[PDB]
DNA sequence: CCGACTGGCACCGGCAAGGTCGCTGTTCAATACATG
DNA sequence: CATGTATTGAACAGCGACCTTGCCGGTGCCAGTCGG
């Protein structure tokens, strides 16, 4: 007896997701590894790391994650996932002796747990770990929802989660740290879609205002604002790609979207007949462009993000087929839906322990406005805000849940057994 | 519900064997009375370490340096000072560097001294503001030397201009000319031991200006700093005062072999307000480019008094571009009293060629960035200038423009006063051209920041300096913005009011430090060797302050020497004595860089 | 009484000396040779290269041969320092996001096969930052063998943003025998690829505009200095003076796809939260020998401002000391009475093995 | 066949209820704890250590009289190296250009 | 600097004796799902210190 | 498994206290220099 | 030959400022006991 020394099992964890994906071992506060989802391509060969994003000739920008925050290109994805959990995180290989200039399966170690979208269906979840089977040979398995991670990172056994995403908006409702199934709401009204709204709106300014991405700027001196921009521009011995351009201006939106935007916090929405009124006289915030172009923003500021609030205060779509967003998927309706998903006498102790997650609750203001909504879309009922998180980096959330969970030494009874793969094929389903 | 069933089922809740968790437990760190071994000992510093270890390796030797075999170092904007500390003097090359280039130095900017070529009066063409100057100092003069009882002709200028107005050259070739001079043949190979054909010092100079590959030459000092002004790029200077040293060694020290570099030492002699990132630049070329085995640092008036052997005294070295001003005392420049003027021998050439011009000299066309009227003007205000005022009247004389390629013209010309007050600008310094000396003084090389709190200048300060940008420009910002709104305003003063506004601040307020300081002047540096420098500056001392006039004395040079070498002589004298230790070893800079110029030097760099 | 050590297992070159130190007592270059047909480390080995094959155990910043490595150790303690480890508490450094199985390899052999007493793994760039002067900034850090961008607030080195060009001092070795070639020298084998490195860390720079530095070096005579090798015959470079290090701000120019070091900085930056990066743009720190080209700093002042929002100071700091701020960094953390308190002891091993590490190192 | 059971179900709900309610919010206050912690230990050590990296550099009293020592010993070196050059002997290397 | 008491606890009490530390090796760990499945993870072990 | 009530521990600002460190000061044997 | 001195280079003793953590009064959130 007492002969072991003083470790468990070094679990990890993975988390893919549309704009980001994060891996790296349980019991540590942050991932070690999160990575752009678009991953390049050049002449047949893939490349990952937003190290590995620049201008060339075939340069072609994909992901093998669809807007539905699944995996819609696994060959991509098994090598996603490679790059992750084997080149970054184990022992190198040595060189060969001759080629260092002087002279003239590897996941046996490690279980994997991994991170599903909430609504993700069966048949991608069996070829997840039929993935994970055969190309790592890893030793144990075990497949868990964002909500239930998340609501982990913040502590809560039982909570609603808000999950202001990428690609998507969630709500869900996690009790006993299952999810309520009843209880899943989703919508497009997230990251991306702002983005959307923001290019719309940049599109529509007196002056249009163009978006020029960091790559496309070889020097840049500062202007007034609103002046036309002193720069001088690239050029290169081939066609930049559509998608190559897109993915470098999101950069761009992102900076937009943490320094400028701001969701109205006020009482009453912005479109309430003062508000938009008192906006236009407010001190605004300012940004720069990679261009250098020098600019105050007054109103808009809030009306890019309002109408996820309310859709009224949308913008239209750059992309004509982009249909417009309905009031059912307006935050405030999510979440209405979503606790009336949920058995009536659970809703007080859901709305005790509120859980934001998701790089676009980083909205200034955000935590403010779903308090609000919270208070006035039930009234008699207290509320309190938690970030998920260790840290002021409430990024993490859904990953630093997974870090937890596969830590606890009650948890290592319940992953799926290579020996139990092995023999039954399909335990993921089940299993859960 | 079920109980034994589930386990009967083989279902089994379990631990296995597993702690509650596996999240890291971490104990707090206290920090209550904290102590740190960290450099505590000599033992520890590697500076002081290698220094240890080499006294006990003396001494092992004694119980049982070479001066042949260290080099001393002195640069300047005119000259470089370089030879053995052996050596009982330095050989003195100008330190300028000629190259392959398209445009000669004559091509490329407006004509010295600076005129409005073409303007609609000849108050215009010298500007008004400098000519109503010049018109003042003339009267000044003649109101000064009538109180000295002097003989004045009231016609002597115009005895000088009409002659110079009417003459007109002579011209002469073989023997007619007294010399059969030379040109630099550029296309010759180098025999020192190197491909490129690269041409320093006297050499350079005499370089024609239609040679048929054109030269350029280049200076990587001016008014005593690096010469930014000239050079598009760091690199660029760096690599030409590298190259100019590096041919020094091989062309006038006869180290041909670069391969036995390694054994030498060095002694370099900075200014007394010094740039730093000159310091570490010369430093870093005595050890990654000729790898030399040591190299130390003295302060030019530090060097003076070790030139002379004096304990204390107020050292003024009048240089080519730079004069500058420290008091000594006690085996240190006192750190307060350094000031820095940027003006010299240079300024008195320009200035008497302009006086000479406004005057009528005869070679109107003459422009001083052109080799050989360069030479000219230099011969000329080495034979005829002078601050003694006396033995002064119109006098006629002569020189010769051996132009390159084209025939020897010979100028008779007049003097009368223009003399005398060229020199005495050192006393109304607006007289000379002062516009563009602070032009590019931040444009390659940044300001002197601290190696960690990188906004904070770390160049040296010094209150006299400071009272002289105030009599320039009347003087919450940071200390970055402070620095810069200082670097904007160039530094000049009468040199008596430089000379006091030293001493005062070396002494601290004690009027018998001051009357040690004002008895001890020492004039050095080849602008002082004017003649009746010292003595007219002694005047111009006890004119000001009365109340120390019998006490104020001043003596040029030391020991019999050159006003030129006694900083020279003064390094080799800190090479070969046994209680420096000083030096910076190559080992120290490869692993510490500038850092261990810091724990070595014999003041607070 | 006695000191602790500071060991840095660099991929190029190792460094050790006692903490407390400002500079290492040994460096040497981290060679293995054992024989073709006893093995010899470092300048040895490079010495009887004629009957020894030769490897690194160090690739890419990481440790990839321990039965190698192990003799590294060996010759450090008890060639170059002459001291037995059995005596003092050693502190190692350790590249960036290295797998945790290398934290637990080297636990256990500085125990297992040196008797060390107590014993401390310290992540490289935060070393470098504490010998830069302060608690927050970004490490550039630049070796042999690696180049990685890690970005550090109240001295805890965020994982997440750290970004790692794959490319770095060897790499611009390779490069510079390929435009010498080019230009007509020959430099295929090893006792040349030797003079090279040194040609490396004399002549070369970093230009401020490259663009302008390719059009005016067509006619400059400054340019082209001239450089003796070993065998008496004298060597001239010109433009590849630039291109050297250029590579490190174009890696395009050696033919990869990476981003500079510059925007590698950027980016690390730009992954950190909002509210920090006002520090790290007033914090860039230097490090590790590829760093130590002259006006390195003032072409990343310059990328640096270029890529930045025009109201951020970009401060770039450059210590004289950046080629050894990594051991240097250790050697002060070492020698702090606070360091007892943070170190493994072998009565901890003891019973708790080498993921020990994992607790106490962090 | 296999995971139908309500067995299977209790026992699947009972361990996570109680890895949701008692391990989970455990092992949350001793992390976000251990972080604080590891935080402030970190920041600590940083504040030390970046302190004596530049103490060397900080003047001092004793560093001050010892550097004035120094100056003042090789000022007095110096002035011996001319008595042995003047007084000793007059060993002045008197010398000319000859041209 | 260095003394006796506390602020010297580890430099104190560290070992310094040469004698060695107990061999470790990757040893493996039968691991078992609450489905009753054993499975093996790599984990470190060394051998039993002796009975006092 | 669940909530109301209770005794308890975590955290706040605050004052008392510790040794290390830098600034301050006395005393010694050995030194270069002077008169003698 | 060898009397005679202030200073040198250093070890040793003294004092207050300094940074940091312990103990403290108090406000607050919490795990646990109890009843159901
Ligand atoms: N500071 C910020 N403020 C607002 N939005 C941000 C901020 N940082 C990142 N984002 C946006 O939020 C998304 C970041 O990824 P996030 O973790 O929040 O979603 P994801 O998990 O990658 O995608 P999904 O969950 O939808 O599959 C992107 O759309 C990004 O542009
Ligand atoms: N024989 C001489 N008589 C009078 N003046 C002379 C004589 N020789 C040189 N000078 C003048 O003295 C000036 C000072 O020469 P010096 O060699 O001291 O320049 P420098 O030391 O380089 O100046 P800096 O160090 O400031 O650059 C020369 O520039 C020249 O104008
Ligand atoms: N002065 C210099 N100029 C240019 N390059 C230099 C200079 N000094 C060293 N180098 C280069 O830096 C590299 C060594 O740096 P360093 O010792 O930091 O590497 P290392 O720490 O062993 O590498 P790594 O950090 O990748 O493990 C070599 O390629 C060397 O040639
Ligand atoms: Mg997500
Ligand atoms: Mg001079
Ligand atoms: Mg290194």
């Amino acid at each position: 007896a007492d002969i072991y020394g003083g470790d468990e099992v070094s679990a990890l964890v993975l988390d893919p997701g549309y704009c980001n994906t994060r891996a790296g071992f349980a019991g540590e506060e942050m991932p070690k590894q999160v990575i752009p989802s678009f991953y390049g391509h050049v002449d047949g060969r893939d490349l990952f790391g937003d190290e590995v994003i620049v201008p060339r000739a075939g340069f072609e920008v994909r992901n093998y994650m669809n807007r539905d925050s699944m995996v819609e290109d696994w060959d991509a994805a098994t090598r996603v996932w490679e790059y992750l959990l084997v080149q970054r995180l184990q022992p190198p290989r040595p060189t060969p002796a001759s080629k260092n200039g002087l002279n003239v399966k590897p996941l046996t170690e490690n279980p994997l747990l991994m991170t599903e979208a909430p609504w993700n269906t069966p048949k991608a979840r069996e070829k997840a770990i039929e993935v994970v089977m055969e190309n790592w040979g890893t030793p144990a398995f075990w497949l868990s929802r964002t909500p239930v991670l998340a609501a982990f990172a913040a502590g809560k056994a039982t909570a609603l989660v808000i999950d202001v995403g990428g690609a998507n908006t969630s709500v869900t409702a996690i009790h006993d740290g299952m999810v309520l199934k009843r209880s899943i709401q989703r919508s497009p009204a997230a990251g991306v879609w702002l983005s959307g709204q923001i290019r719309s709106m940049w599109k529509s300014q007196d002056p249009p205002v163009n978006v020029v991405p960091t790559f496309m700027v070889e020097n840049k001196k500062p202007v007034e604002a609103g002046a036309p921009p002193d720069c001088r521009l690239r050029n290169f011995g081939f066609p930049i790609h559509d998608s190559f351009r897109a993915f470098e201006e999101e950069r761009v939106l992102t900076e937009f979207k943490e320094s400028v935007v701001e969701v109205w916090r006020g009482p009453g929405k912005y479109l309430n007949p003062g508000n938009e009124d008192f906006a236009k006289t407010q001190p605004g915030r300012v940004f720069e462009f990679p261009d250098g172009s020098n600019q105050m923003w007054r109103e808009q500021r809030y009306r890019v993000a309002e109408g996820m609030w309310d859709e009224t205060a949308a913008y239209p779509s750059l992309n004509p087929d982009e249909a417009a967003i309905t009031k059912a998927q307006t935050i405030p309706a999510l979440i209405k839906a979503a606790l009336d998903g949920v058995d009536v006498d659970l809703r007080p102790n859901l709305l005790g322990n509120v859980v934001v997650t998701g790089s676009t609750s980083l909205l200034n203001g955000f935590n403010d406005r779903l308090n609000h909504e919270l208070t006035n879309m039930y009234p008699g009922l207290k509320i309190k805000l938690h970030a998920a998180g260790l840290t002021s980096e409430r990024r993490f959330g859904a990953w630093i849940g997974g870090s937890i969970l596969a830590s606890l030494g009650t948890f290592h009874q319940m992953w799926i057994s290579r020996k139990e793969y092995e023999e039954n094929g399909a335990g993921i389903v089940e299993k859960r | 519900v079920s109980e034994r069933v589930l386990a009967r089922e083989g279902l089994e809740r379990t631990d296995n064997g597993m702690r509650q968790t596996s999240w890291p437990e971490v104990q707090p760190i206290n920090q209550k009375n904290y102590y740190t071994d960290y450099m505590k000992r000599d033992d520890q510093i590697l500076s002081l370490r290698l220094q240890n270890e080499a006294n006990r390796e003396r001494l092992v030797k004694t119980a049982q340096m070479d001066p042949s075999k260290i080099i001393v170092i002195h640069p300047g904007s005119q000259n470089l000072r370089i030879g053995f500390a052996s050596d009982a003097l330095p050989k003195t090359i100008p330190m300028v560097l000629g190259t392959q280039y398209s445009q000669t130095e004559s091509e490329m900017h407006e004509a010295l001294p600076r005129r409005q070529f073409e303007g609609r009066t000849m108050e215009q063409q010298y500007g008004e503001e400098w000519v109503k100057k010049y018109q003042k100092m003339c009267s000044d003069l003649k109101v000064t030397m009538r109180a000295n009882k002097l003989k004045v002709l009231p016609n002597s200028k115009d005895l000088v201009v009409n002659f110079n107005r009417r003459t007109e050259p002579e011209i002469i070739s073989q023997h007619n000319d007294p010399l059969q001079v030379e040109w630099t043949n550029v296309n010759k190979a180098p025999e020192d031991g190197t491909t490129q054909k690269v041409f320093i010092g006297q050499q350079a100079l005499r370089i024609a200006e239609d040679s048929s590959p054109k030269y350029k030459l280049w200076w990587p000092i001016q008014h005593g700093w690096l010469n930014e002004d000239d050079y598009p790029t760091r690199a660029h200077l760096f690599d030409d005062l590298e190259m100019l040293l590096d041919r020094a060694l091989r062309r006038e020290l006869g180290l041909t072999k670069k391969a036995d570099w390694k054994q030498y030492s060095c002694v370099i002699v900075i200014p007394d307000l010094y740039d730093k990132r000159y310091v570490e630049l010369l430093l870093h070329l005595c050890i990654e480019f000729f790898d030399l085995s040591r190299v130390a640092f003295i302060q030019e008036s530090m060097a003076a008094t070790f030139g002379a052997g004096y304990t204390q005294a107020c050292v003024v070295d009048v240089g080519a571009q730079k004069t500058s001003i420290s008091c000594v005392e006690d085996g240190l420049v006192i750190e307060d009293s350094r000031v820095n003027l940027k003006y010299g021998g240079y300024d008195v050439t320009e200035t008497f060629i302009k006086m000479m011009l406004y005057d009528n000299f005869p070679y109107q066309d003459i422009n001083l960035r052109r080799r050989h009227d360069f030479l000219l003007a230099e011969e000329l205000k080495m034979k005829y200038c002078t601050l003694s005022q006396a033995n002064i009247s119109v006098q006629a004389f002569d020189f010769h423009l051996r132009a390159p390629n084209q025939p020897t013209r010979k100028y008779q010309f007049k003097f009368y006063d223009e003399v005398i007050l060229a020199p005495m600008g050192f006393y109304d310094p607006s007289i000379f051209d002062n516009s563009t000396k602070l032009r590019g003084r931040r444009k390659l090389i940044d300001r002197s920041y601290n190696a960690y709190d990188v906004d904070m200048p770390d160049d040296p300060t010094s209150s006299a300096q400071l009272a002289i940008l105030a009599m320039v420009q009347p003087s919450q910002r940071s200390a970055k913005e402070i620095a810069a709104e200082r670097d904007a305003v160039l530094p000049i003063a009468p040199l008596d009011v430089a000379i006091l506004t030293s001493i005062q601040h070396a002494a601290k307020g004690d009027e018998k430090k001051v009357r040690e300081l004002v008895g001890s002047i020492m004039v050095v540096g080849g602008g002082a060797k004017i003649p009746h420098f010292a003595p007219f500056l002694e005047e111009k001392l006890k004119i000001r302050r009365p109340d120390l006039a019998d006490r104020i004395l001043v003596s040029r040079s030391a020991r019999e020497m050159d006003e030129q070498v006694v900083v020279w002589k003064g390094a080799s004298v800190f090479a070969k004595l046994s209680t420096n230790d000083s030096w910076v070893t190559n080992y120290e800079y490869k692993m510490l860089g500038s850092r261990c110029i810091y724990m070595k030097l014999l003041w607070h760099y | 009484e006695v000191a602790a050590l500071v060991i840095d297992n660099g991929s190029g070159m190792c460094k050790a000396g006692f903490a407390g130190d400002d500079a290492p007592r040994a460096v040497f270059p981290s060679i293995v040779g054992r024989p073709r047909h006893d093995s010899y480390v470092g300048d040895e080995a490079q010495s009887k290269r004629g009957i020894l094959t030769l490897r690194y155990p160090i690739e890419h910043g990481v440790v990839t041969n321990w039965d190698d490595m192990e003799k590294i150790w060996h010759h450090t303690f008890y060639n170059e320092l002459r001291v037995a480890p059995e005596e003092h508490p050693v502190l190692l450094t350790e590249a960036p996001i290295n797998p945790k199985s290398n934290r637990e390899k080297m636990t256990q052999i500085v125990f297992e096969t040196f008797n060390a007493p107590a014993f401390y793994v310290s992540i490289q760039a935060v070393l470098s930052l504490y010998a830069s002067g302060r608690t927050t900034g970004i490490v550039l850090d630049s070796g042999d063998g690696v180049t990685h961008v890690v970005p550090i607030y109240e001295g805890f080195s965020l994982p997440h943003a750290i970004a790692r060009l794959d490319m770095a001092g060897r790499d611009l070795t390779d490069y510079l025998m390929k435009i010498l070639a080019e230009r007509g020298y020959t430099f295929s084998t090893t006792a040349e690829r030797e003079i090279v490195r040194d040609i490396k860390e004399k002549l070369c720079y970093v230009a401020l505009d490259f663009e302008q530095e390719i059009q005016t070096a067509a006619q400059s005579s400054h340019l082209e200095k001239s450089y003796e090798l070993p065998d008496g015959q004298v060597i001239t470079i010109g433009n590849e003076r630039f291109r050297a290090p250029e590579a490190l701000f174009q890696p395009s120019v050696l033919g990869l796809e990476s981003g500079g070091i510059h925007v590698t900085t950027f980016n690390s930056i730009m992954k950190c939260d909002v509210d920090v990066r006002k520090d790290l743009y007033g914090n860039i720190v230097m490090s590790g020998g590829t760093t130590m080209y002259p006006g390195l700093s003032d072409r990343m002042q310059k990328e640096i401002t270029a890529l930045a929002p025009s109201s951020m100071k970009v401060k770039i700091i450059a210590p004289p000391e950046r080629k050894y701020s990594v051991w240097i960094g250790g050697s002060i953390l070492a020698s702090l009475s606070t360091f007892q308190q943070m170190w493994i002891s072998k009565q901890e091993y003891d019973e708790s093995g080498p993921s020990i590490v994992h607790r106490k190192c962090f | 066949l296999k995971f139908q059971s309500k067995g299977y179900n209790q026992i699947y709900d009972q361990i996570w209820r109680d890895l949701a309610r008692k391990d989970v919010s455990k092992v949350f206050r001793l992390a976000t704890d251990s972080y604080a912690t590891k935080a402030s230990n970190l920041k600590k050590t940083a504040i030390l250590a970046s302190k004596e990296a530049k103490r060397w550099q900080l003047r001092t009293n004793k560093g001050t009289k010892d550097l004035q020592a120094r100056a003042k010993r090789v000022m007095r070196d110096m002035m011996g190296f001319w008595k042995r050059n003047e007084r000793e002997e007059r060993d002045l290397r008197k010398a000319a250009e000859r041209l | 600097k260095a003394n006796q008491g506390a602020i010297n606890a580890g430099l104190r009490a560290l070992d310094r004796s040469g004698k060695p530390c107990r061999k470790w090796t990757r040893g493996t760990f039968q691991m078992k799902s609450f489905t009753g499945v054993v499975w093996e993870i790599p984990r470190w072990t060394a051998p039993p210190r002796p009975k006092p």
